[PDB]
RNA sequence: GAAGCAGAAUUCGGUAAGCGUUGGAUUGUUCACCCACUAAUAGGGAACGUGAGCUGGGUUUAGACCGUCGUGAGACAGGUUA
RNA sequence: GGUAAACGGCGGGAGUAACUAUGACUCUCUGUAGCCAAAUGGAUUAACGAGAUUCCCACUGUCCCUAUCUACUAUCUAGCGAAACCACAGCCAAGGGAACGGGCUUGGCAAAAUCAGCGGGGAAAGA
RNA sequence: AGGGAAGUCGGCAAAAUAGAUCCGUAACUUCGGGAAAAGGAUUGGCUCUAAGGGUUGGUAACAACCAACUUAGAACUGGUACGGACAGGGGGAAUCUGACUGUCUAAUUAAAACAUAGCAUUGCG
RNA sequence: GAAGCCAGAGGAAACUCUGGUGGAGGCUCGCAGCGGUUCUGACGUGCAAAUCGAUCGUCAAAUCUGAGCAUGGGGGCGAAA
């Protein structure tokens, strides 16, 4: 499988997400 | 103008009366069991701007004072003031009357 | 690739994605495809039949429509949490409303939708018809409107919402 | 007519087609199963042993797109629209 | 020999005894909202559309369940006046091995001349 | 009449909305739009009031003369109607799709088809 | 209701806000015109070898149109059917 690596993943920057 | 003109007349939109509107006005007991008749979430404004001379609820207060310098309101007004026809009215037009001893 | 080599003797080897309705089985054929070779929309059971794809010379991909297992722990809210239904084609939509505020906490939809000081469900719909103009005649709330809104919000990830995975 | 068939509700069987056998939801689909009213919501033929009443799907002229195969004209495991 | 590396093939990463292409022979590989990037992390793209699809309110003869009114025809009259189609004719039942009868056989029957409608059948689709 | 899609493959068709003034108008967004978004109040007639101008003439901030259409307010009054005929958006939540404006199969297909601007490549002194 | 322009309130300035003016857009509603989306439409030996009614798209331009001319089938022309 291989390392896994979600460091490089961006994440969806929904509207709940924002201060 | 008057929305679905064709049917106004149908008994499912039918509007209340004068004579009621008389009874609501000098009995709050009977204006209490018209709003306790609907539901007030369903109301605009939440119920809280109603004219009694028009039976009618608006969405804010400047509607309503909007509505009072209206035509409409002043035709209610002044068929109030010649007053509403009842059944005391009907039978004193007959010369009927009621003998209770 | 993997696969292939292991299966080297064949000629070639089929994968089938399967899953629950609207995961992302023909977005990610469409992903490793890099073209959008395969219908893609939020609404459940858009794939209806059974897609070949070749991605390489000995890899296929097979586009399936979406499964539920019936099980007799399910409920028709926990369907409609989970994506299997259209939420246009329920009746009464709003009882479905006080799962996803227990799913959803409750700062992220204040975040989301700019409302705050609702006590209960109906309360939070009538309060966002009215800030969003989802006026029936009469001005009176459309709350089923607005939870059809509010369950399409959900479902399609427009409200932050996910389950925490148990400790160890 | 029979049965532990006490009554009530029945179950099995017989004669009988005189008379009834409904209203709906569901097409991400072999449209078949659900819901209720009711006395009950029985099954078939005269088409389907090819075949001009009306209208939807098998169903498919010419326009067009996606998937598979082919070097290509194009054909199809196929899916959509008029 | 170098590539548009286009098409295309290619599971990685290490070594070495080969020593250059092809190597080959072993080893093993599985934050209930963050970090990083010049406000954002997007394609879940706004407007626009006689494009296709589902739903909500209002609305109504779409329906329950049909009724009524008007004009123009259809009807009758005067005048005027074709065409399509036509082997011959037009009531059915059963039989008529070739799964077909209108005419044959056996039965039921069977009464001039007509008018307005109807679409079972024969006819009728530049079929 | 009553019910209001129970009809139908499918709200097909019909109905409903519609002019003008005022209050008010969310998501999304390329910040331009969406938008007439959504949702509400009113509209007749009569009698009035007020405001909006021009020419000539030695604080002229004054006199004389002349003229037209709009705007706002008030009272009264008929009503089953008041854009009284005519004329005249139903609205909304979304999905797929093509950027749009535009073009074609005259006589069955107006469209995810063609074209378009933008982008990229090749050849030529 | 885009630039450009005027006035006021600010801001050290650069700029910000308000109220006007302005009349641009292969913008928009909509009459004519051009076109042809829909109707279990009319019509089906029709008024017509493609017409009629309602509805619809567009309507200041990639809009519509007359005359003269050019391109002639192994071709031309084609926002490509
Ligand atoms: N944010 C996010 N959305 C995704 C992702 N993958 C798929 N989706 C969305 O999920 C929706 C549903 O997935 P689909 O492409 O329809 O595939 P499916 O799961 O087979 O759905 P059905 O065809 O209906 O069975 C898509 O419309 C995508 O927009 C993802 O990785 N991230
Ligand atoms: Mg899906
Ligand atoms: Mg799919
Ligand atoms: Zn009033």
């Amino acid at each position: 499988m291989g390392k896994t690596d979600l460091s490089k993943l961006q994440t969806r920057k929904m509207k709940g997400l924002k201060r | 103008g008057v929305f679905a003109k064709r049917t106004m007349t149908k008994t499912r939109r039918r509007l209340r009366d004068l004579d009621q509107i008389e009874r609501d006005l000098r009995s709050p007991r009977h204006l209490q069991q018209y709003k306790e008749t609907k539901a007030a979430e369903d109301l605009p404004g939440l119920g809280l701007y109603y004219c009694i001379e028009c039976a009618k609820w608006f969405e804010s207060e400047t509607s309503l004072v909007g509505h009072r310098k209206g035509k409409p309101h002043k035709r209610r007004l002044k068929q109030l003031k010649e007053g509403a026809y009842t059944h005391e009215e009907a039978m004193a037009a007959i010369g009927y009357r009621i003998d209770n001893g | 690739r993997q696969f292939s080599v292991l299966h080297k003797d064949r000629k070639q080897i089929s994968v089938g994605l399967i899953g629950y309705p609207n995961v992302g089985k023909s977005s990610i054929i469409n992903a490793l495809r890099g073209k959008a070779v395969a219908k893609v929309a939020p609404i459940p059971g858009e794939t209806k039949v059974w897609q070949y794809v070749t991605l390489m010379k000995r890899i296929y991909l097979i586009d399936c429509p979406g499964i539920v297992p019936p099980n007799q722990h399910d409920t028709p809210e926990d369907l409609l949490l989970r994506g299997v239904v259209r939420v246009e084609n329920v009746e009464h939509p709003e009882q479905y409303i006080p799962a996803v505020l227990r799913k959803v906490k409750q700062h992220h939809m204040e975040r989301t939708y700019e409302l705050r000081g609702w006590k209960d469900h109906i309360e939070f719909l009538e309060m966002l018809a009215r800030k969003s103009g989802r006026l029936l005649k009469g001005g009176e709330p459309d709350v089923d409107g607005v939870a059809k809104q509010v369950l399409n919000d959900f479902m399609r990830g427009k409200i932050p919402w996910f389950t925490p995975a148990p400790e160890p």
